[PDB]
This record gives structure tokens, C-alpha cells and sequence, in this order.
């Protein structure tokens, strides 16, 4: 979750 | 990329205003906290993005970006919540229809302590007349401090010397320069006093499951 945010736009 | 338009920046990173679409109403236990976790999980993702919008931030390593948002969410969380009460003695501006009054936070078993140190470290802010861009240094700073190593130093150290600079041009003495600096950094020790406070309160909401199942927030509350 935090990271998937983190990686897309 | 000088001070100004550094600061310039952070304001371009500035989340969109949230709502939870809550016609207006009368508070109880289960609606406020029901409010209050809703609006804290919209306000994550847009905390995200807000971030990733900070000069250098996505040039650090994926363990660092992690660990400097699961520590400080609250904390930046709650100086947008103080800014946007700012202009509103006696009131927390959590959204525009989630506005909260000293007595309703009676409502919820340990919240009235938060509400106050809430209200207290406003009316701090508004004392000192905070500006906007120093809201938005200071802010970004919360997240830099709430510990590629270096690449961080080095990025804290340019909020840091944008912070100095708005302290500059507002044309003050050069004592007051320095009273002024230390009076709005020493206030984040309560934006972070009161954080530990709101999570452990929040932490404590879930474990009994009187809070809906947010994802986001869940996530982050856990660690
Ligand atoms: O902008 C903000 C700032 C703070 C919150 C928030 C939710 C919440 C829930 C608790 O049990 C205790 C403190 C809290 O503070 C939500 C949104």
C-alpha cells in the first residue's frame, strides 16, 4: 500500500 | 535551486483540501471516530504524493522513503490540522465538515488530552503569527527530521536553510531572526508530544476493532 503509492503515480 | 524557490516547490507539493462527505450533524463516539479514521486514511494518500513531490525524495533508497513516512505521518498529519485552525481560536479544522469544538471531544474516552495539546500548540502558532511559508518548510522538515544517508542530510539541510531564509525577508531584527527560528522549532517537540499521544490512542481504538478497517491506515499504524 505505502509502497505501491510510492512507486506509481 | 535557491531558497525561494524551494520553498516555491513544497508549495506545489501541497496536498489537495479533503472532505469526508459527511452531511452536517451532531458528533457521538462511533461518528466521530469514524470521521476521524476516514479522513486520517485520505489524508495518507495525498501524504504520499505530497512527498514524492519534496526535491530529492525519490532519489532516496526505498528503506529510507519508508521509514521517514511510517514515523512522521501523524505528526504531519496533525501541523496540517494545526494550520488550518490557525484562523479559528477554539477549533480543531480537521476538514471543512469535521470541525470540532473543545467539549466534544468529550465524546471519545482520552481524546479531550489530545484535543487540548491540539489547541494549546495552535494557539501557540497563532501567538507567533506562523506564516504560510513557514508552515511549508517546517512541515517538510517533520518528515526530513523524523528519522542515501547522506542525499537526507543534505536535503533536511536545504528545508532548513529555506526555513531561515522566510525568516529572513519577513525583515526583522537579527535577534528576533533567532527567537523567531527557535520558537517555531521548539514547538515541533509538542506537534511530536502530541502525536505519540494521538497514535497510542488510536493504536488502542483499533486492538478493539471500534474503528473501520482502513488499509492505508492500518498499515501505517502498525508499523
Ligand atoms: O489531519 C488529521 C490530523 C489528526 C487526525 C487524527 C485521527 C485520530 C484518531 C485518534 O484516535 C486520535 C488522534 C487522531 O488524530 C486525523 C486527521
Amino acid at each position: 500500500k505505502l509502497v505501491q503509492l510510492l512507486t506509481t503515480t | 535551486l535557491s531558497p525561494e524557490q524551494l520553498v516555491l516547490t513544497l508549495l506545489e507539493a501541497e496536498p489537495p483540501h479533503v472532505l469526508i462527505s459527511r452531511p452536517s450533524a451532531p458528533f457521538t463516539e462511533a461518528s466521530m471516530m469514524m470521521s476521524l479514521t476516514k479522513l486520517a486514511d485520505k489524508e495518507l494518500v495525498h501524504m504520499i504524493s505530497w512527498a514524492k513531490k519534496i526535491p530529492g525524495f525519490v532519489e532516496l533508497s526505498l528503506f529510507d522513503q519508508v521509514r521517514l513516512l511510517e514515523s512522521c505521518w501523524m505528526e504531519v498529519l496533525m501541523m496540517g490540522l494545526m494550520w488550518r485552525s490557525i484562523d479559528h481560536p477554539g477549533k480543531l479544522i480537521f476538514a471543512p465538515d469535521l470541525v470540532l469544538d473543545r467539549d466534544e471531544g468529550k465524546c471519545v474516552e482520552g481524546i479531550l488530552e489530545i484535543f487540548d495539546m491540539l489547541l494549546a500548540t495552535t494557539s501557540r502558532f497563532r501567538e507567533l503569527k506562523l506564516q504560510h511559508k513557514e508552515y511549508l518548510c517546517v512541515k517538510a522538515m517533520i518528515l526530513l527530521n523524523s528519522s542515501s544517508s547522506r542525499k537526507l542530510a543534505h536535503l533536511l539541510n536545504a528545508v532548513t536553510d529555506a526555513l531561515v531564509w522566510v525568516i529572513a525577508k519577513s525583515g526583522i531584527s537579527s535577534q528576533q531572526q533567532s527567537m523567531r527560528l527557535a520558537n517555531l522549532l521548539m514547538l515541533l517537540s509538542h506537534v511530536r508530544h502530541a502525536s505519540n499521544k494521538g497514535m497510542e490512542h488510536l493504536l488502542n481504538m483499533k486492538c478493539k476493532n471500534v474503528v473501520p478497517v482502513y488499509d492505508l491506515l492500518l498499515e501505517m499504524l502498525n508499523a
